């Protein structure tokens, strides 16, 4: 039972919980020795694992339309937010090994901070899917939600933004030192003004352009 | 008796030959989940001919997997279908509901096929071009370092506790690095002249480095 | 063990000095614990649990007051002890602040409504 | 009953008019007042044809239910709940001898209801921080009452409690509760607030200055209620 | 006797097939 | 009917999740039973009655972003307090495998106040954000009870950050 | 046997629990002394006698400090 969950929370559907695009991981199995209210608890618990499966699908396909290396910075940051969710899967097992019995409520209880984290990153991933980013415009739609209102999802996206700046410092290291083009194929010649972040002021970006252009001459 | 009993004690060879093993444990639902699910089915009236599962323990199944994963082939569990490893359906420990099981072993078997095919590439070199030999030598230099960690884990199964959820996370930095070889090699196994056969292979690698530059 | 020498084991535990280095403190303890060794009170680990809560609430750590509630669950999960009251009431007796009134707070029956 | 809401609204007007930068005084939501389960105090075969020592067990059990403010099995709590008045009716299938003693046990339950009503009414935001803190310190004594009754429940469960034990057990708490209910009626009657409910307490501290059962209550409640002042 | 014995080392060999401190 | 079923049913309506022979019939009046022990149920079921209200409001405004950074800051504090309420319950579940402590009245008494006050606070900040909301929680920190002073003060430390 | 060694396992667990209860209430006694106090509490004993002894033997080394 307490390894059934540790795979049902992981990316494996099972015969107990039925994954669907209509409503994923619906418990349809009943035992006579269960109280009939355990299914509602199980719905609240299955919210967690449904979100994890959704994230895993979206990571699996990646890493004009949605192209470029930028989504392969977003997916890598999304690995980093999921990384203490895997450690927090190990800790449950470590508790389980010694204790003779445990109740579902404690697991439900302990993983409540990711009932804030997960839907509020689900909004971010769906907004990035429905629209198309091929510029440097991933930074806007993460930075729209980095202001946040709930404190775990405020630091979660900080992870992702630091990663995407790490990708940006390859473009802006070959550019600003070597004066090179094709540090990434987009979608004299200079950066397209439309895809530039507005929280970077435009004058500063022009200064960057001049510094890069001087190496050619 | 006298040899069979002493075998049964020391050697493990009984969950896959005569007298399939029975595992007594702590019972009651927390790791007795397979038996509860079976009883649930039996109450639910299939009705007859129970599902054939031979009852292997878990830590063992970890050993058989690590042997398959290291790169030595031909184990009894996980039959071939054309040379492709597939999950065997008599496996059950005392829980794991037999359906999540059949998915998770499939996932790891999919990673085992990736290394299987590379060892197949090499095994047909032992039963000239000189680029193929250098290729194989690179693969092997990677391979031995991969196999060493798995081989170390195998001792530690006897030792602590070792389970599926631990070995999956522990092998995370390897199962990352296998997925790229499955894509790089898939164009290096798909083709006549020795000069186009060399250029096309070098070109895959030369492209793949600039891909994540 | 045998209860007579078991006291001397405590006396040699706290001070490591021999039982021939002092004999008056040891005599004082055979004076005090004997005729106060067998209970003349009615036992309740319930009531003592309900003041162990009141002690850890008085130190204003509410999670540790819920940690004792789990440790007390474990104690009953094993079932290797008979007198679970005594030791907890003992550890309660030795309570101390790491960082009023009590006669209007519940205490057990002194056997003035029950005698054999 | 309905009389509380009147006084509360008048005092609300007074504090709204007095301060002109003080906007938006809180009060409690409607379900706090309307529901009857936010207070603590509010078929079967005849016991009389039975042997006596089983009737005693049953009346112990029912009486015990009543002390904490829930109905028994052969005792009804009367549906008055008027001013500080509260009665209880034992059903006539009981012999007189038990009946009189049970009646003698009943005043501590009325002296529980009188306290309970007070703690709710004089913790609203019209009576200020001193009545708040005072009701919050009588709440502590309500809790310790509950502490005592819980352990006696366990003792009766093991078949080791009888009416004569119980009468004896509850005598020291009976005095405490009687003094508390009289104090509640006294503060409500004069509608004391501010320092007028620190003068009354100053008086009561002299008034019961003996026994140590009652003098420590007054001394604790005085120090407790005087801190916001 | 019991606390005299109690100065021993207990097993660190654990299994996932039992949860009541497998020996 | 036996006690052991009743203990199970009441153990679930603290969460605001129905029992088996106790169910929520009306959602403005309390849970209604599907004899003295039955009378005990109505005072304990109000805790879940309040839970459902406060949880329903703080579930929805937490995923609201036109409600402001303040207000989501209110919901975070409320949700953290919901946690400490489940932490007590988990022990109570595990302690089965009687266990009635006046049917747990002494235990339930301390969250009972903590529910009234949060149910009060959600209505006073209704449709508010920013300094207008933060004033409405500073209205409640004019109080004399130390338990209430603490309960308000903890939230207020968060909301004005 | 083995089941007679599992009883001692359930005692070694139980003592770890008693040590945790000892530390979250803060005594100045350690595990070695505490085990002797557990021996005493097995026979059934009153701490109105025991606490005086502990606060006396800790007072019998202030003049030998």
């Amino acid at each position: 039972m307490i390894h059934e969950l540790l795979l049902a929370l992981s990316g494996y559907p099972g015969s107990i919980f039925t994954w669907n695009k209509r409503s994923g991981l619906q418990v349809s199995q009943d035992f006579p020795f269960l109280h009939p209210s355990e299914t509602s608890v199980l719905n609240r618990l299955c919210r967690l694992g449904t979100d994890y499966i959704r994230f895993t699908e979206f990571i699996e396909q990646y890493t004009g339309g949605l192209h470029g290396i930028y989504l392969r910075a977003f997916c890598t940051g999304l690995d980093s937010v999921l990384q203490p969710y895997r450690q927090a899967l190990l800790d449950l097992e470590q508790e389980f090994l010694g204790d003779p019995h445990l109740s579902i409520s404690h697991v439900n209880y302990f993983l409540d901070q990711f009932q804030l984290l997960f839907p509020s990153v689900m909004v971010v991933v769906e907004q990035i899917k429905s629209q198309k980013i091929h510029g440097c415009q991933i930074l806007e739609t993460v930075y729209k939600h980095s202001c946040g209102g709930l404190p775990p999802v405020r630091s979660a996206l900080e992870k992702i933004l630091a990663v995407c700046h790490g990708v940006m410092y390859k473009q802006l290291s070959a550019w600003m030192l070597h004066g090179l083009l094709l540090d990434q194929h987009e979608e004299q010649f200079s950066l397209r003004v439309e895809i530039l972040p507005s929280y970077i002021p435009v004058r500063v970006a022009e200064k960057i352009l001049f510094v890069g252009e001087s190496v050619q001459m | 008796p006298d040899d069979r009993s002493w075998l049964e004690h020391h050697v493990v060879h009984q969950y896959w030959t005569a007298r399939p093993s029975q595992f007594p444990h702590s019972l009651h639902l927390h790791s007795n989940l397979a038996a509860v699910w079976d009883q649930h089915l039996y109450s639910s009236d299939p009705l007859y001919v129970p599902d054939d599962r031979v009852l292997v323990t878990e830590t063992q199944v970890i050993r058989e997997t690590l042997w398959l994963l290291s790169g030595v082939k031909k184990l009894f569990i996980f039959q071939l279908i054309d040379g492709k490893v597939t999950v065997r359906n008599n496996i059950i420990v005392t829980h794991l509901t037999h359906s999540c099981l059949r998915s998770v072993l499939e996932q790891i078997a999919a990673y085992g096929q990736v290394v299987f095919r590379l060892q197949e590439f090499i095994d047909e070199v032992m039963g000239p071009f000189r680029t193929y030999q250098a290729f194989m030598w690179a693969l092997y230099k990677y391979f031995i370092s991969f196999k060493e960690e798995l081989a170390e884990i195998e001792k530690c199964i006897i030792n602590t506790t070792i389970t599926l959820a631990i070995v999956v996370d522990k092998l995370a930095p390897r199962l990352s690095q296998l997925k790229v070889l499955h894509k790089v090699f898939s164009t290096g196994v798909a083709e006549t002249r020795n000069v186009v056969r060399a250029s096309h292979l070098l070109n895959t690698l030369y492209k793949a480095i600039l891909e994540y530059d | 063990k045998s209860p007579n020498v078991l006291l001397q084991n405590l006396c040699c535990r706290i001070l490591g000095r021999s039982e021939a280095d002092v004999a008056q403190q040891f005599q004082y303890a055979v004076r005090v614990i004997g005729s106060n060794f067998a209970p003349t009170v009615e036992r309740d680990e319930f009531l003592v649990a309900e003041k162990i809560k009141k002690e850890l609430i008085r130190q204003r750590r509410e999670a540790d007051a819920a940690l004792f509630s789990e440790l007390h669950r474990k104690l009953h999960s094993q079932g290797v002890l008979k007198n679970k009251w005594s030791i907890l009431y003992l550890l309660l007796s030795l309570s101390e602040d790491p960082r009023s009134y009590a006669t209007l707070f519940a205490q057990a029956l002194p056997r003035d409504a029950h005698s054999t | 009953l309905q009389q509380s809401l009147e006084l509360k609204r008048k005092m609300l007007r007074d504090k709204q008019n007095k301060k002109n930068s003080g906007q938006h005084l809180p009060i409690f939501p409607a379900w706090v007042y309307e529901r009857p389960a936010l207070i603590g105090d509010f078929t079967a075969l005849p016991i009389g044809t039975l042997p006596l020592a089983s009737q005693e067990s049953a009346v112990v059990e029912d009486l015990l239910y009543v002390l904490v403010g829930v109905d028994g099995r052969y005792v009804s709590a009367q549906p008055l709940a008027g001013r500080q008045s509260r009665t209880f009716l034992v059903d006539p299938n009981l012999d007189l001898s038990i009946r009189e003693l049970v009646h003698r046990i009943l005043p501590v339950a009325a002296s529980y209801s009188a306290v309970t009503r007070f703690i709710e009414e004089k913790s609203s935001f019209e009576y200020g921080q001193v009545n708040h803190a005072l009701a919050a310190a009588m709440r502590t004594l309500v809790k310790e009452h509950l502490i005592l009754v819980s352990q006696l429940e366990q003792l009766h469960r093991q078949g080791l409690l009888s009416l004569q034990k119980l009468w004896f057990y509850i005598q020291p708490a009976m005095r405490t509760m009687d003094i508390l209910a009289s104090l509640a009626t006294s503060v409500d009657k004069g509608e004391c607030l501010g320092g007028s409910t620190l003068s009354l307490l100053h008086d009561r501290s002299f008034s019961y200055t003996g026994d140590s059962q009652a003098q420590e209550l007054c001394l604790y409640l005085t120090k407790a209620a005087s801190a916001p002042y | 006797l019991w606390e005299a014995a109690l100065t021993y080392e207990a097993s660190k060999r654990r299994c996932w097939e039992r949860v009541g401190c497998p020996p | 009917i036996t006690e052991a079923a009743l203990v199970r049913d009441i153990l679930y309506v603290f969460q605001g999740i129905d029992g088996k022979n106790i169910k929520m019939n009306n959602t403005e009046n309390c849970y209604k039973v599907e004899r003295s022990l039955r009378d005990t149920a109505v005072r304990l079921s109000e805790l879940g009655w309040l839970h459902n209200k406060i949880r329903r409001y703080t579930d929805q405004r937490s995923l609201d972003r036109s409600f402001g950074l303040v207000g989501q800051s209110f919901c975070a504090a409320l949700h953290q307090e919901l946690r400490e309420y489940y932490r007590l319950l988990s022990v109570l579940h595990s302690q089965l495998q009687s266990l009635t402590l006046r049917r747990l009245l002494v235990w339930t008494y301390d969250p009972k106040i903590r529910l009234k006050t949060l149910a009060a606070l959600v209505d006073h900040c209704q449709g508010r954000k920013g300094g207008e909301l933060a004033s409405a929680v500073h209205a409640y920190t004019k109080t004399g009870d130390p338990y209430m002073r603490s309960l308000v003060q903890h939230i207020l430390s968060l909301v004005s950050h | 046997a083995a089941a007679a060694a599992a009883n001692l396992n359930a005692v070694r667990e139980t003592m770890d629990v008693l040590l945790e209860i000892s530390r979250i209430l803060n005594t100045g006694l350690d595990m070695e002394t505490l085990s002797i106090c557990v021996r005493l509490c097995e026979q059934g004993i009153n701490p109105e006698a025991l606490s005086s002894v502990i606060k006396e033997l800790r007072k019998a080394t202030e003049a030998l400090k």
